[PDB]
């Protein structure tokens, strides 16, 4: 659901490891639509991170995730398997893709 | 209950059926016919004819599955611990879950829920069987021989009607969701009224109106609705005549109706009786103002 | 109505017209939704006071005796059940139903508890809608003195009403003879005169009617035309579900086409600014559609 | 009805003819999200945006939380994919009803066009359709509505003409799909992530052969990189057919070369039997979306490179089609 | 006057008095130089503690007014009344824009959300409920009180509300999910009023009780609870410990509240005495005898060095603060 | 509902409240607590033993 | 404050059968008190014009009523020879003193709030107590009907008018008629004196000089059914000036709270504002369409009440 | 003080098992909820 998918984002986030998610749209599609908002919010702190302005002796990059500011770590990365041909499992919602 | 009814034929037969399976054990009844047809009135005058009491769960929109399982607790308590004479009377409406369903069926053909009493008030149930089984003279001490004895109170003393419309496949479901429904409980047609029910609630309840007319000339053709009708048909008698048809006109409107594409609400004769009500007292009122 | 009436009305025009109506006898409108729903009912049912329930596809059947009049009189009270406690129930209590969908659908019992009043838009009513807003819109004298004239031929014509039921009054409750007390007389006359009077100004009001229909029967293809598009409007739900228009749609459209109008900023002839309104109507209609 | 393929006009709209009560219900087909254009409708107008994906409870405490905050301070809310939740929508609508909100509020309802969406609700609010630009010109023209004139205007000239190529191939792409077994294989969802990830390869690629100069010759911009990495990873992606991934090798070979930079380089072969599309001899923005808007009403498969005849069937079916609808509705 | 250190002193600046039976509850308007009071005779009446002069009486109220409110405007103005119903008040045009009813008995509390779109009340059928501002609908019904709400305070970010009640106990519920977070029991007798700790008094507080300092940085909401026992107790509301009790009142402890600065409690009794404490040192140090009778209510301007005191001798008191 | 009671000799111990009108006033105006049950006391009652 | 009502009232209270004899404010609750000619004294909530109660204990005709300092006491005067005091806090007559032969027209409560004064047509002024009730001191001296009475603004010193064209002012320790004013045209049936706040601008309206203490001295004011109202010196007796321009009978007479207009009424159907310091505000304003009767100005509020002899009390917003 | 006052409601079914079970309602308030109880009886209410 949004709470462990939130949880497991916290986690690699702070460890800076990616995240290889099989089976992705085994989620129910309402979960892949909250879901997305989490995704949006760390590819835009890590794009953020990325800008040459940035220096390591400023602030560290934090995300809301939760409710909380947690530090996104520039290794992190989310990877989404999925198998489209299976009838039954949820189609993801476009602002996802 | 202060609401006036009207007797006619179909009624009395009704009654007639409900109080026989009233007076039998582990007697539960199935009435299906059109909303508003009296089939929750008659049963609860068929129950005060017969000492039994009448007990409607009051749904809302918060109700929800344990208050259901209080409702029958309660009920249950009643009819074997206290041995009351009870008639549950319940709706399809009143059908919010599969597990109201679940726990209907169970009650209806095992005439007990396994279940429905765990921890504290299965000791209570256990105390109000011990004592009702010291009021009736029996001696039962442990807890097995109590539960068969208010298993047998239970059937001998509780009654459960379900009134529902007639609605073909959802008659077909409950066949498979609900089998005891159609095993355990007497199945009643009411339907919807007839015509003759139709003409004899008109004539009976338009015979203070005048409606007299020693001048009315009989067509040739008469437009007969009600098979049964006099052949020189009366002022009075083709009135109700006219107002059976119209009753079959809008029947026939919402057939139509639904039959294009549109949105229907079913007539029931809660609609016939307002429209005698209706005709009943614009004819007093322009009857008085006129003179 | 016997049984207590359900309004459907999606404008909403029927709730503030049964609020005015009960205005005096401190009517309260309420919801199914709300969870105090049953506090304010007990109320009303105790002291009599009209309810207006909005919300009618959540319904509550706690209302099932109340709909179905399931009283029990005892010692001249009147008695109602509602739930497990007893309300004495007061002869004055009325209460109404309202939703604002005109496709939802009610389960049968309920149907059979209420009187269904459902307010449809028609093509007259909406005609007249369109070229009253247009008189408005472009000739508001006219419309202003429309306005007056129908107010003042209501009150000619109550005028006249009363003064018609107060003459057979007076030469009915006259005991004895009409010559006998000169009051009668005096009454009669002032009756026969006021009544001349009134009849004369309901004259002249006519034919003041008479040169504003007559000028305002230049804009009547332009209601038609209204009223067809959006009966167009309505019948655009038949071949895709999200055709869904409503008739404020149509007025903002028929509004934005009248006053918002960059096409009549110089224009001031009166057939060339209705032209220019029918031309922009159609095409506003078209785009906000589309 | 020429107003219609132009690009949908969201500011005016959303400023003058949308009530703050009423909530703009944005339902898309397949493959379309309307969240982009409205968010960067929010950037432009300097108005603050707050956006929530619904799907869950806490999902409806944070919808339910903007709507309150919003409706006060003027803000405006998105509510994303709202088409999960029918009868939330429907608590949504009537709360909706009963509102005195800011005069600058707005309330954006992103949607797929779904048979389950509240009827009262879609009469509550106003409903604009999102779907594929009807023609060719059609899209060319959304394409370069998104596309910020500044991002086309940078230091290479040359930058304009792979823009209009991009935007041209993109064009070209979408609508071979119209023609399911013809133009493709399968549906596949080319879409405006697609464009969005080609514009910034040829912006990085541009940059990085370009060091600023203010032109570049047509030879060392490098084709290879950008028709390699559209036939593998921007639009080859989606590709799992190895002939759809042919088609699409042959269309980056024969629009992204050197040759494009000709003035009498051929977009298209024959549309008509003799004419055919010519490349246009601008430099600039400007002129390329002239061109665009010079193009003809007549537009045919042969504009795609597909038969004539491959359009008949179908636009026969519609015509019957439209006839269905007109009886239906008399 | 120190910005932040000012107490109320025995010199009363005005002694406002049109109330024909005891005042109830005394509160400042959050933004104009304004100030109410609710009384038992059904009115609410509007005073100018500036000059102290009447300004206009509010009244709908069928019975004795029991508590008044503000939201974070001062546009709106909740006040709830012994006849069953809760009425908002336009406080521009000074009209009942709205009543609800719901409760089954005596309703002897309201307060308004911070965020402004909800109204929180107890009442004497042992509930709490919230109310939406726009529509006036029933949405929650805490239960769980064995006894009698008296009052319930939403915190500073509304996420959390205590109640106080005739069951002993003080409970602190997350307004969200509808749960008893905490459930506060030191009081020998009916606790009657309570009241929040501002942000600046927490780390005071901190040092006060010799908490030392959390990893999360968060003292914890901290709560005040006075009773019939005549002692102010105050609570943190994150362990559920009492860190003081204050004694020293003669008699019921009907209000207590911080200074605005967080470095004081203002609290009056029926003891006829408005007490100032210096939490500090957990002992009392200014005693005022404000009114001739029992003292119901006491308020402390945000900014302004005033306080407004109201009293069972149908008197309002302002102390000016030096 | 004015009541007459008879044999008063066998006297019911729970007209106490009744008897002795410990009645309160507010929320429900007259409210008695006959038992267990907030009862609603109705002005026009009376009882005669 | 610059207070002066306006032509448009606020509302029309009618509930009394019988003529409006005289109409007071509470001291400190937004409470109006009418009495009238049909032995029954209203109250009234003139804030919102709500009927409130009656208290109709009194036998004939009420003729004056007043409060105390506290306002929770109120005295009452009628015909039927006697004096009720009314407990304000439950409303019930708490103790009907007796005596003072023939119809009693006026009472008061001076300051202090221990004793009580009262006129009749016996020609003589008592003293009760509040506690007791008894009678303890009569004045004598007037020679005729005492119509309108009223005590200083700290116990000590009355005034009396009555039909006998002359204005006594009596001490509270010495029984003397220090001051006796005999000078009027035609009866004086209405007084008030000045409040504090007036003093100082009596110096400059008039030109009179300051003895040795200092002290302008106590004033009075009488108004006489010959159409003019006088306003005196208790310390000498002598005119300072006149107030001319009434049409018709004056009834009642009394000074703005901020000392600085004069508003009274008279049987001309009309209320009269004029100013006597430069006499620039000459206001007269139609107020009933019948007798004019008596009248009250809040202390605070900017709210004025009259009550005519149609059965009606009506208020009046100042501005 | 705040105790609780408590009566026990006789009437003429009152036994000893109602006084038993009035005993141990007013025990268990006042021992396991740690509520203090005015337990008020008149010697008319003693039956037995
Ligand atoms: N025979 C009858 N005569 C008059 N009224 C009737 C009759 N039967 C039913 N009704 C009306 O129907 C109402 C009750 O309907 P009900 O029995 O609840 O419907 P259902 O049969 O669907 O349960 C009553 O208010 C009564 O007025």
């Amino acid at each position: 659901d949004f709470q462990a998918m939130g949880r497991i984002f916290v986690g690699l986030c702070q460890v800076g490891a990616w995240g290889c998610f099989d089976e992705f749209n085994r989620l129910e599609e309402r979960m892949l639509s909250a879901v997305s908002q989490q995704v949006q919010c760390i590819q835009e702190a890590l794009r953020e991170h990325s800008n040459p302005n940035y220096d390591k002796t400023s602030a560290p990059i934090t995300c809301e995730l939760l409710n909380k500011q947690v530090k996104v770590s520039p290794d992190m990365a989310i990877f989404i398997t999925m198998n489209p041909g299976y009838a039954g499992r949820s189609n993801l919602p476009d602002n996802l893709k | 209950l202060d609401v006036p009814l009207v007797l006619f034929n179909e009624v009395l037969d009704h009654v007639l059926r409900i109080d026989r399976i009233f007076r039998q054990p582990q007697g539960h009844l199935l009435l299906i016919g059109v909303s508003g047809a009296g089939k929750t009135t008659l049963s609860r005058f068929v129950a005060w004819m017969n000492g039994l009491s009448v007990y409607q769960i009051k749904v809302h929109r918060k109700y929800t599955g344990e208050d259901f399982d209080e409702d029958l607790r309660t009920v249950l308590r009643r009819s074997g611990c206290k041995n009351e004479k009870i008639a549950f009377i319940m709706d399809e409406s009143n059908v919010l879950d599969s597990g109201f369903l679940e726990r209907m069926n169970t009650l209806l053909a095992n005439g007990e829920v396994p279940g429905l009493f765990e921890g504290d008030e299965y000791a209570t149930l256990m105390t109000q069987c011990k004592e009702g089984a010291q009021k009736e003279g029996l001696m039962l001490d442990s807890h097995e021989e109590l539960y068969k004895w208010f298993t047998s109170q239970v059937i001998r003393n509780l009654h459960v009607v379900f009134t529902m419309n007639p609605s073909s496949e959802g008659l077909k479901d409950r066949a498979a969701t609900s089998p005891a429904l159609f095993n355990r409980c007497v199945l009643n047609w009411f339907g919807d009224w007839s015509t003759e029910a139709l003409y004899q609630v008109g004539k009976e309840f338009t015979s203070k109106m005048d409606l007299e007319k020693p001048n009315y000339i009989v067509p040739d053709y008469m437009p007969v609705v009600y098979d049964k009708l006099p052949q020189p048909p009366s002022h009075r008698e083709a009135i109700v005549n006219s107002c059976v048809f119209v009753h079959q006109t809008l029947h026939q409107a919402n057939a139509r109706l639904a039959k294009r594409g549109g949105r229907t609400m079913a007539i029931t004769p809660r609609h016939y009786l307002d429209f005698i009500n209706h005709y009943a007292n614009l004819f007093h009122e322009k009857r008085s103002e006129l003179e | 109505f016997n049984r207590y009436p359900l309004i459907i009305d999606p404008s909403g025009q029927a709730t503030e017209f049964i609020m005015n109506e009960y205005k005096d006898r401190k009517i309260t409108r309420t919801s199914f939704l709300d969870d105090a729903f049953r506090k304010n009912l007990e109320s009303a049912l105790r002291f009599g006071n009209p309810l207006l329930v909005q919300d009618v596809e959540s319904y509550d059947p706690v209302l099932n005796p109340v709909l179905n009049r399931e009283v029990r009189r005892t010692g001249g009270r009147v008695l109602i059940t509602l739930g497990d406690q007893d309300i004495d129930l007061s002869p004055s209590f009325v209460i109404f139903l309202s939703t604002r969908d005109p496709t939802v659908e009610f389960p049968p019992d309920l149907c059979s508890r209420v009187t269904f009043v459902n307010f449809t838009v028609t093509r007259s009513s909406l005609q007249s809608q369109c070229l009253n807003e247009v008189l408005k819109a472009e000739r508001p004298d006219v419309d202003e003195k429309r306005s007056d004239l129908l107010k003042l031929q209501g009150e000619f014509q109550l005028r006249l009403r009363q003064l018609e039921k107060s003459l057979l009054q007076a030469l009915n409750e006259v005991k004895g003879r009409i010559l006998d007390d000169d009051t009668i007389i005096t009454t009669l006359e002032n009756l026969k005169r006021e009544a001349a009077e009134v009849t004369r100004k309901v004259e002249e009001t006519d034919i003041v009617m008479q040169e504003v229909e007559t000028v305002s029967q230049q804009y009547l293809p332009l209601s038609t035309a209204c009223s067809s598009i959006y009966f167009t409007m309505e019948s655009l739900k038949q071949i895709h579900f999200l055709y869904q228009y409503s008739l404020q749609f149509f007025l903002d459209i028929y509004h934005n086409v009248l006053y918002e109008n960059p096409n009549l900023k110089g224009v001031t002839d009166h057939t060339q600014r209705l032209s220019i309104i029918t031309k922009d109507l159609f095409q506003v209609a078209f785009n906000r559609v589309a | 009805m020429s107003i219609m393929e132009q690009p949908l006009d969201l500011t005016h709209i959303v400023g003058t003819e949308v009530k703050p009560n009423t909530p703009v219900l944005m339902c898309s087909v397949p493959g379309y999200d309307a969240s982009g254009h409205v968010e960067d409708l929010a950037a432009e107008q300097n108005t603050q945006i707050t956006s929530i994906a619904i799907g869950s409870a806490e999902g409806f405490n944070q919808a339910d939380k903007a709507i309150n905050t919003a409706v006060k301070s003027g803000r405006w809310v998105m509510l994303k994919n709202v088409h999960l939740a029918p009868g939330w929508l429907m608590q949504l609508e009537k709360k909706l009803h009963s509102l005195q909100p800011h005069a600058c509020f707005r309330l954006f309802l992103t949607m797929e066009i779904n048979p389950k969406v509240p009827v009262n609700l879609l009469r509550a609010g106003r409903i604009f359709v999102f779907e594929p630009p009807p023609g060719v010109k059609a899209n060319m023209l959304r394409t370069f509505s998104s596309i910020p004139v500044s991002r086309i205007c940078k230091s290479p000239n040359e930058r304009a003409r792979l823009y209009f190529l991009l935007a041209w191939f993109h064009a070209i792409i979408q609508e071979r799909l119209r023609y399911a077994p013809l133009g493709w294989s399968k549906k596949y969802e080319f879409g405006e992530s697609d464009l969005r990830s080609a514009c910034d390869t040829v912006d990085t690629w541009l940059d990085d052969t370009a060091k600023g100069r203010q032109n570049i010759s047509p030879d060392k911009i490098p084709w290879s990189a950008l028709k390699t990495l559209m036939a593998q990873s921007i639009y080859g992606g989606r590709v799992d057919n190895e002939f759809d991934q042919r088609l699409l090798n042959t269309f980056l070979e024969r629009l992204f070369t050197t040759r494009s930079f000709d003035s009498e380089f051929k977009l298209a072969c024959k549309v008509d039997g003799h004419k055919d599309i010519q490349m246009p001899d601008g430099i600039r923005r400007e002129e390329f979306v002239q061109w665009v808007e010079l193009l003809p009403d007549t537009q045919t498969p042969s504009w795609l490179g597909l038969p004539n005849n491959a359009e008949r069937v179908l636009l026969t079916t519609q015509g019957v089609d439209m006839i269905s609808k007109m009886l239906k509705m008399q | 006057r120190d910005p932040k250190e000012w107490i109320p002193r025995p010199p009363e600046k005005y002694a406002l008095s049109g109330h024909r039976s005891p005042v109830t509850r005394v509160i400042f308007h959050p933004v104009f130089s304004v100030m109410v009071s609710a009384s038992e005779d059904a009115t609410i009446k509007v005073w100018d503690y500036e000059t102290g002069d009447f300004e206009r009486t509010l009244k709908g109220h069928t019975d004795s007014v029991q508590d008044i409110s503000f939201d974070h405007s001062g546009k709106l103005l909740a006040s709830c009344s012994a006849d069953m119903t809760i009425k908002l008040w336009d406080f521009q045009g000074f009209e009942c824009i709205r009543t609800m009813h719901g409760h089954d008995h005596n309703v002897s509390s309201v307060a308004i959300m911070p965020n402004g779109d909800h109204i929180v009340s107890a009442s004497r059928d042992k509930t709490i409920k919230m109310w939406e501002v726009q529509t006036g609908y029933c949405v929650k019904t805490f239960t769980g009180h064995r006894e009698w709400v008296r009052m319930v305070r939403p915190n500073q970010d509304g996420t959390l509300i205590a109640s106080c009640s005739n069951d002993q106990t003080v409970r602190v519920w997350v307004v969200a999910t509808k749960e008893c977070k905490a459930e506060l029991r030191e009081h020998e007798h009916v606790v009657e009023c309570i009241s929040w700790a501002p942000e600046s008094s927490y780390s005071s507080i901190s040092e006060a009780t010799g908490s030392e300092t959390k990893k999360s940085g968060k003292p914890g909401p901290f709560l005040l609870s006075g009773s019939r026992d005549k002692t102010i107790k105050m609570w943190d509301v994150s362990t559920g410990m009492c860190l003081m009790t204050l004694v020293g009142h003669d008699n019921w402890v009907r209000g207590v509240l911080f200074h605005s600065g967080g470095k004081f409690i203002l609290s009056c009794a029926d003891d006829k005495t408005l007490r100032v404490w210096d939490y500090k040192n957990k002992r009392c140090m200014k005693t005022l005898n404000a009114h001739e009778h029992f003292v119901t209510s006491l308020d402390f301007h945000k900014t302004a060095p005033y306080v407004v005191t109201g009293s069972v001798d149908q008197t309002v008191k302002v102390w000016e603060c030096r």
